[PDB]
RNA sequence: UGCUUCUGGGUCGGGGUUUCGUACGUAGCAGAGCAGCUGCUGCGAUCUAUUGAAAGUCAGCCCUCGACACAAGGGUUUGU
RNA sequence: CCCAUAUCCGCAGCAGGUCUCCAAGGUGAACAGCCUCUGGCAUGUUGGAACAAUGUAGGUAAGGGAAGUCGGCAAGCCGG
């Protein structure tokens, strides 16, 4: 017969083939549509999930019950050292899709990016591009290059640029960089292309891509959780206590005469390590890396107009399981996908943000730099020493 | 150069963290025997019965957190086997593991 | 932003951390974590507990 | 103007909260919450500031054996505020009310959460404390 | 993911952090008292000082550039 | 000689069944439970590595307290 009482479906069919993601680095499945009006710019970047923390900002939204009242609000730090452009790549629009038409790489390439090619950097002779490099220093090659540029100008429609990360500037373990095609959006192809040509072998900080209070998307792989049963995977009901063949199951997996079992039934399998895009995350703050000047370094990133201290975002004891954020970083509102030390892809929004919640300007009053390695109760080591006083170890 | 001895210390508390109760002192011996296999590239390891008794000193569930040990590489005795050098592992009673470095003890 | 002070220990509570207990007769107390909150609900005396602030103050320790 | 934010509701249908006003009622058996659509096998659940339908289990007999409106003024479950605080009270308590909001009683014994004072004026008037 | 840019990770140590709550010893004319010897000396739970002490802390925490050794290697295949 | 988680009967070195004798210290009312000495054994027809689901046997859960279910089944409270 029919289902007695109505209940909505358990879990979405729009993320259906819940398998281990086929890629570790998040992939921009779609870039924002370009208008030849806007000046030449980039559309995506690449950062690493450091950790989360509080934020005390003044809320401005006329009509809401928290108008001009300080609210505590979680954020997430994504460390983002500048990316190094190491090549461009053009596409043609064909009636069968968008075929890649030609790639061109810069003369010099870091060993960081060259690690991305070899599955074993220890047994290798490190020969990648060793013969390609000899095209940038002779007329026989320089000519061909200029040809391969005037061709992409004549034919290519979309221009992407290849830009790897800088993996030595991070507190991680892996030295092998992450590559990615960031699509240049802007003017005509000729001006889009003689732009990246100037930026070959150059660095692109995040200020050149993202601003403040800018809603962006985050693309990355969910944190993996292994072979989980159906109660954890699909969050189905738990059978009552008197069930014989175990209770964390689905009792009925199909009617009789649809004599298969269907693709919309909740069944056990891999949970986590999926590829998700999460949209409308606001950039609260594009902080700045450490830097020496006059011998003394300036580390105060977490100091605001109201706090006026000398503390960096680095909590007491460093971010847990990640390390020390000593580079540029973005502060996204709320959680993001992935685990710590995971490479997230930050993409410009695909929509036209016209909303008071999207166009709100942000002014942080206080950033929370206590420790996350337990219930830490002190903002700075100085404040801790000046509170506890002198100990025995002195 | 080939017959050398030197004292180490082994943070069993971290080489054992996670294993179940009834298999702690055992995993601590398998981890001593593997530690000496790393610090001295010899597959033959020989754990002295004083170091054994000192690992099972408290019990099976409460293995000491650290342990001071004296790895001594020696020439294989009679019955020349595929191995040429074996590693004798020896206990070293210690009152505190504070500022205890790896010492290159000598004869 | 106003920083409170744990009613049991005496440490400084920052905007994000801790809780508030409101007894049936007013008398709101702020707590830093569930160690303070539990030593309060257990009706312990902050002056007989070495790590609190009322203890260091009573026994005049420090300075 | 300002709208009630959501709080960690912690009073399933069946909760016996004590009656914190002088109507002679001692208890309030919550029988359903106002404004809840529902879901398969999910008890309704009231929080601070939520009007509910209740029932006096012990108290003056002219109030027993009938359904009453009520407003939860104090809940024991820790609810968060937008200003980054987690508040909770020593007991669960609510007051009796008519469908338009006026208190059936006169006074309120104990505090009244600001999530209930921002929302019900005729309870904030008879309030003793706030938050 | 790492596996010789005199570097690289690994172990140990140190520092940061953090959890619990003030270690053993010793001192005390603090201690309900009790006993012996003519004030002294013993027994005595607890207390105070040394003592936010002691203990643990990456095995899936963070920094060392402190000692120690190590790492240029092995095996199987692949052709337009 | 065995007299029973291997010498008997259950097809077997089978968690079943099968008649008696003697009977230490502590705690405690106690031949109760728990640790120990005399005496005995090597985990009950195997080991190693992992620590997924679903199980089996134990646990603990904020707020509510039978709203669950045919039914307070199970668990829990109580306990000297
Ligand atoms: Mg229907
Ligand atoms: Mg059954
Ligand atoms: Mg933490
Ligand atoms: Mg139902
Ligand atoms: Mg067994
Ligand atoms: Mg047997
Ligand atoms: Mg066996
Ligand atoms: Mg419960
Ligand atoms: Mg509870
Ligand atoms: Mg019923
Ligand atoms: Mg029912
Ligand atoms: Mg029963």
């Amino acid at each position: 017969s029919h289902r007695k009482f109505s209940a909505p479906r358990h879990g979405s069919l729009g993320f259906l083939p819940r398998k281990r993601s086929s890629r570790h680095r998040g992939k921009v499945k779609s870039f924002p549509k370009d208008d030849p009006s806007k000046p030449v710019h980039l559309t995506a970047f690449l950062g690493y999930k450091a950790g989360m923390t509080h934020i005390v900002r003044e809320v401005d939204r006329p009509g809401s019950k928290v108008n001009k009242k300080e609210v505590v609000e979680a954020v997430t730090i994504v460390e983002t050292p500048p990316m190094v452009v190491v090549g461009i790549v053009g596409y043609v629009e064909t009636p069968r899709g968008l075929r890649t038409f030609k790639t061109v790489f810069a003369e010099h390439i870091s060993d960081e990016c060259k690690r991305r090619f070899y599955k074993n950097w220890h047994k290798s002779k490190k020969k990648a591009f060793t013969k390609y490099c000899k095209k940038w220093q002779d007329d026989a090659g320089k000519r061909q290059l200029d040809k391969d540029f005037s061709s992409m100008k004549k034919y290519c429609q979309v221009i992407r640029v290849l830009a790897h990360t800088q993996m030595r500037l991070l507190p991680l373990r892996q030295k092998k960089a992450h590559l990615m095609e960031i699509q240049v959006n802007g003017g005509t192809v000729a001006e889009k292309l003689d732009w990246a040509r100037e930026r070959l072998e150059q660095q692109v900080p995040v200020s050149q891509v993202f601003g403040q209070d800018e809603m962006i998307d985050v693309i990355g792989v969910t944190k993996g959780k292994g072979y989980k049963g159906v109660t954890s995977r699909w969050h189905t009901k738990k059978l009552p206590r008197k069930t014989h063949r175990g209770l964390r199951k689905v009792a009925c997996i199909g009617a009789w005469h649809p004599a298969r079992v269907a693709f919309s039934v909740a069944r056990a399998g891999q949970k986590g390590y999926h590829h998700r895009t999460e949209i409308n995350k606001k950039i609260y703050k594009i902080g700045q890396g450490y830097l020496i000047k006059d011998g003394k370094l300036i580390k105060n990133n977490a100091s605001t107009d109201y706090d006026l201290s000398d503390k960096s975002i680095n909590p007491l004891g460093g971010f847990v399981h990640y390390g020390e954020v000593t580079n540029d970083f973005v502060m996204l509102k709320g959680c993001v996908v992935g685990t710590k030390k995971r490479v997230l892809t930050l993409r410009k929004s695909l929509l036209v943000q016209t909303k008071r919640r999207a166009l709100e300007k942000i002014d942080l009053k206080f950033i929370d730099t206590t420790s996350k390695f337990g219930h830490g109760r002190f903002q700075t080591v100085e404040e801790k020493k000046a509170f506890m006083g002198p100990l025995k170890k002195d | 150069n080939e017959v050398v001895t030197r004292e180490y210390t082994i943070n069993i508390h971290k080489r054992i963290h996670g294993v179940g109760f009834k298999k702690r002192a055992p995993r601590a011996l398998k981890e001593i025997r593997k530690f000496a296999m790393k610090e001295m590239g010899t597959p033959d390891v020989r754990i002295d019965t004083r170091l054994n008794k000192a690992v099972w000193a408290k019990g099976i569930r409460n293995v000491p957190y650290r342990i001071r040990v004296r790895l001594s590489r020696k020439r294989n005795e009679d019955e020349d086997s595929p191995n040429k050098l074996y590693t004798l592992v020896t206990y070293v009673p210690v009152t505190t593991f504070k500022n205890l470095q790896t010492v290159n003890v000598d004869e | 932003m106003k920083v409170e002070l744990c009613s049991f220990s005496g440490y400084k509570i920052y905007p994000g951390h801790g809780r508030r207990y409101a007894r049936t007769d007013g008398k709101v107390f702020q707590f830093l974590n569930a160690k303070c909150e539990s030593a309060f609900l257990s009706k312990r005396n902050p002056r007989q507990i070495n790590w609190t602030v009322l203890y260091r103050r009573k026994h005049k320790k420090g300075q | 103007s300002g709208a009630k934010f959501r709080i960690s509701l912690g009073l399933p249908v069946g909760a016996v909260i004590n009656c914190a006003d002088n109507t002679g009622a001692k208890n309030l058996y919550i029988i359903s919450v106002k404004g809840i659509k529902g879901r398969l096998n999910r008890l309704p659940a009231a929080g601070v500031g939520d009007m509910v339908m209740a029932t006096v289990k012990k108290g003056k007999p002219e109030l027993r054996k009938k359904v009453h409106p009520a407003v939860v003024i104090r809940q024991r479950k820790s609810y968060r505020r937008k200003d980054g605080v987690f508040l909770y009270f020593e007991d669960n308590a609510g007051v009796i009310v008519n469908n338009k909001g006026e208190m059936k009683g006169s006074a309120i014994t104990g505090p009244v959460a600001k999530e209930c004072a921002d929302l019900w004026p005729r309870i904030a008037s008879n309030a003793g404390s706030i938050a």
